[PDB]
């Protein structure tokens, strides 16, 4: 277990070493933060109709009822620049409340605890998970729990020995072919079907798919022992 | 889950034929370009917004041909290879009831393209979604699929709201009677009223009257001499005729900034739902809920998706 | 030889689940695994 | 033994300590030995 993690830990230094496309959303949010700015500069050049993109130009060209009318087209056209940029940013910024709202919730339920959540934190059953900063972000590195080597087997609901019905505490029922054992339900680790795994409801009529096998129980040869130990002092009291 | 993919040309809804109009719109410039980068955004992320809901699993089970399922009795939302589409039944119901102004938004230089995935493909992700829940419960979700018998997968279901697997097996024709019984209601309901899929008509009806609303903008004077850009070109010489025209670009621009801002924030809505959508999925479907009436009213035991018209139904089971 | 293809998507491999009104798979091993995910 | 469970041998769990388990059944038993020699020893008697 510790080598496997090991192994994966040595695969996200690989990882981010390989590829250019793993920070997509960090590398993204700055590129549209940028482009952004970029964009709203590039509507100073503009000239709107007015007779330069230059302020003082004008006003080296036009008196103040001329120069009222070209100046007023690049303020019309440069406040709309801003309440433009201004609009995509307080949207953008509402996208990154999304975000940073999950990162939140995902920092408390997958750093802070252990989710059951399926596949909200990474996919396979969830162990835990390392927080690890970058620009304006975060990265998970989410450990899970991925079966990797299933097996067939037979298996039946329910069990009946002495003609009523049993079921597992815990687990479920599975056939190696020849023998009938119980075993946890996400990992192939087969037991002796006992009293101690098992609990009892009604007689065998009921249940589909019901199948006969014995039932051990842990106390008989426990007292079968104890039996052959009341003999042997009879026989011994037989003696003298 | 999603919603058309709108496209403008920008200057076909500014400047439709005009290079009059076409050198006074340089004058402002990028606004353009930067709609046309807006837009192009919101019609990306619907392909985003429907692999994320849908694509959760990346290979395609499928359903054995017998159906011994223990009495639950699935026909009804599984596939039908009988049908010219691949979809269920559930999923007719649901396509029937949703629904030239179509036309007219084409003449103005505005398209709705396709969605990268068909409608098929979309019951396809579904179908094998729904049939892994059926035939091997959450474990397709968490690793390589693993086969369980249906009624094994409810024990599990009922000992996970901490009833306990007799109570289901003890009761085991009652249980498939009356999963059959609510999914006959699924369908006697989705057949009979059409206000309960509202959440979508009502999503499709922004949309299209946000079009319709951009398109009659056109049809506006803005204190120009005319609404028609042609009829003032025709009438004007180079002095007069840019000065009716750069009233009309003024106030067009500023109706399309209106219908991009307006989208955008749309669009904004329609994410949260998609993320919504996307958890729901990935928890009512692929597992099993401890989360209270987060997957339908009751104790959840498991969840069906079928198909919608740019959205997703979730068929929550509950134990009550 | 190499040149730009169209295609419909195949959505992944298909894969018909070996169900039975009596049959289970059962994990002998299990891979711990490690992601990354990324957030803003 | 009923407050824990049980699997293999001592060999494979790092840093495992040794001390008894208790059986509550051993005693129960063992006090009804005591019960049954006091029978044995009186049917020597007569
Ligand atoms: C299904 O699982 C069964 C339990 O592991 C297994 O049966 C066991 O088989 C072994 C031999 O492979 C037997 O081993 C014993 O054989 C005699 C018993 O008198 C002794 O000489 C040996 O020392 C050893 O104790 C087990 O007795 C037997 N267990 C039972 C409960 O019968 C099956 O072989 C497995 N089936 C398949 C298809 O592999
Ligand atoms: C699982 O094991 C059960 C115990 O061996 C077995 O039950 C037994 O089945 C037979 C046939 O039904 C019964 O046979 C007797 O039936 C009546 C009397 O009730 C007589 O008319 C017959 O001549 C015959 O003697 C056994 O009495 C019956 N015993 C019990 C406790 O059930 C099941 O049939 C087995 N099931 C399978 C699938 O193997
Ligand atoms: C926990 O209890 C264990 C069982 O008593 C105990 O194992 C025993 O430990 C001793 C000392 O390490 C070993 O002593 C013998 O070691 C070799 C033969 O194996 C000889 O060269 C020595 O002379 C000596 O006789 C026992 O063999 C060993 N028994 C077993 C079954 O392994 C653990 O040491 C105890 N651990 C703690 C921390 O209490
Ligand atoms: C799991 O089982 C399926 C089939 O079930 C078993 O198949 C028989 C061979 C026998 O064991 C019966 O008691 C069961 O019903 C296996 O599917 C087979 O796969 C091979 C290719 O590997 C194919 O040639 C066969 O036609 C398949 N048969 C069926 C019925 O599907 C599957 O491979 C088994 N998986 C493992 C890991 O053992
Ligand atoms: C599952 O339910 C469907 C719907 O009732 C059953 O299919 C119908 O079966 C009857 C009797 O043969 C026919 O009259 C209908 O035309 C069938 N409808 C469809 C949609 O196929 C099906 O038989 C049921 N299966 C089980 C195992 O009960
Ligand atoms: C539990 O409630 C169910 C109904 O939800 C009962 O099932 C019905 O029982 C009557 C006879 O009492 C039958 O006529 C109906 O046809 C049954 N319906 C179904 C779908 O099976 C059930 O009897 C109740 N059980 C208990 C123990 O109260
Ligand atoms: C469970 O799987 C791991 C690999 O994921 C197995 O470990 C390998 O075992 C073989 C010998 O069988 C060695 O050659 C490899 O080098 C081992 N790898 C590691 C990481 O140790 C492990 O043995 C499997 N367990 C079982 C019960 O089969
Ligand atoms: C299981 O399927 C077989 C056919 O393959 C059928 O004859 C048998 O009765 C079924 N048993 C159960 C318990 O469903
Ligand atoms: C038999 O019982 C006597 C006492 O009555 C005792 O001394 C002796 O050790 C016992 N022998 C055996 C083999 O149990
Ligand atoms: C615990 O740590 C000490 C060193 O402080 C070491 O000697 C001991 O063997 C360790 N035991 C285990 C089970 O790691
Ligand atoms: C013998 O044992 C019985 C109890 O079974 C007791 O009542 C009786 O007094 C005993 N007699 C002698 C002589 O020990």
């Amino acid at each position: 277990i510790a080598n496997q993690f090991n192994s994966a830990i040595g695969k996200i230094q690989d990882s981010l070493s390989s590829t250019a496309s793993a920070l997509g959303k960090l590398q993204d949010v700055v590129n549209q933060n940028a482009q952004a700015l970029n964009t709203l500069v590039k509507q100073l050049s503009s000239n709107f109709g007015a007779i330069s993109s230059v302020l003082n130009d004008i006003l080296s060209r036009l008196d103040k009822v001329e120069a009222e009318v070209q100046i007023d087209r690049l303020i019309t056209g440069r406040l709309q620049s801003l309440q433009t940029y201004v609009t995509q940013q307080l949207i953008r910024a509402a996208e990154i409340r999304a975000s940073a709202n999950l990162a939140a919730i995902k920092m408390s339920e997958c750093v802070l605890g252990q989710s059951k959540r399926v596949d909200f934190c990474g996919k396979g059953y969830h162990l835990m998970s390392f927080p690890q900063s970058a620009p304006h972000g975060v990265v998970f590195l989410h450990v899970t729990y991925v079966p990797a080597q299933e097996k067939n087997f037979t298996t039946a609901p329910a069990i009946c020995h002495d003609g009523k019905a049993h079921f597992p505490r815990e687990g479920v029922f599975v056939s190696n072919g020849t023998h009938w054992f119980v075993t946890q339900r996400n990992f192939y680790e087969p037991q002796i079907i006992t009293t101690d795994n098992t609990f009892v409801s009604g007689n065998c009529d009921v249940v589909i798919g019901i199948v006969n096998n014995t039932v051990y129980d842990p106390l008989q040869p426990e007292l079968d022992s104890f039996k052959e130990e009341l003999d042997k002092y009879f026989k011994n009291h037989t003696s003298p | 889950v999603s919603m058309t993919k709108t496209s403008v040309d920008c200057t076909m809804y500014i400047c439709g034929d005009s290079t009059e109009c076409s050198n006074l719109l340089l004058q402002y410039g990028s606004f353009c370009t930067q709609l046309n980068r807006a837009l192009t955004g919101i019609a990306v992320e619907q392909d985003k917004n429907t692999q994320e809901v849908f694509a959760q699993v990346k290979q395609i089970y499928k359903t054995p041909p017998i159906k011994d399922f223990g009495g639950f009795n699935f026909s009804q939302i599984l596939p039908d290879p009988s049908k010219p589409s691949k979809r269920s039944f559930i999923e007719d119901l649901l396509f029937n009831k949703v629904t030239d102004l179509i036309c007219a938004q084409k003449f103005n230089g505005l398209t709705v393209l396709p969605p990268l995935l068909t409608d098929e493909m979309i019951a396809q992700y579904t179908s094998a979604l729904l049939a892994g829940t059926i035939t091997s419960g959450w474990t397709f979700g968490a690793g390589a699929a693993l086969q369980i018998p249906f009624a094994m997968q409810m024990a599990y279901r009922f000992n996970g709201i901490g009833v306990t697997q007799n109570v289901l097996y003890e009761n085991q024709k009652l249980i498939a009677n009356q999963f059959n019984s609510a999914i006959g209601k699924i369908q006697d309901s989705l057949s009979s009223t059409a206000s309960a899929l509202g959440k979508l008509q009502d999503v499709v009806n922004q949309n299209a009257q946000a079009l319709n609303t951009l398109v009659k903008q056109l049809s506006s004077n803005f204190g120009a001499i005319s609404s028609v850009l042609n009829d003032i070109l025709s009438r004007l010489d180079k002095v007069e005729a840019e000065v009716q025209i750069d009233r009309l670009i003024t106030g067009r621009l500023q109706s399309l900034q209106t219908y991009v801002t307006q989208q955008l924030i749309r669009a904004a809505e329609i994410r949260a739902s998609a993320n919504l959508a996307a958890i729901k999925m990935s928890e009512c479907v692929l597992g099993q809920s401890k989360r209270v009436d987060f997957c339908g009213k009751g104790y959840h035991l498991m969840s069906f998706p079928q198909s919608a018209p740019h959205g997703v139904v979730f068929l929550h089971v509950t134990y009550v | 030889s190499q040149s730009i293809i169209a295609y419909t998507m195949s959505l992944g491999a298909e894969n018909s689940v070996a169900y039975s009104n009596n049959s289970i798979a059962i994990p002998t091993n299990f891979t711990i695994s490690v992601t990354t995910e990324i957030l803003p």
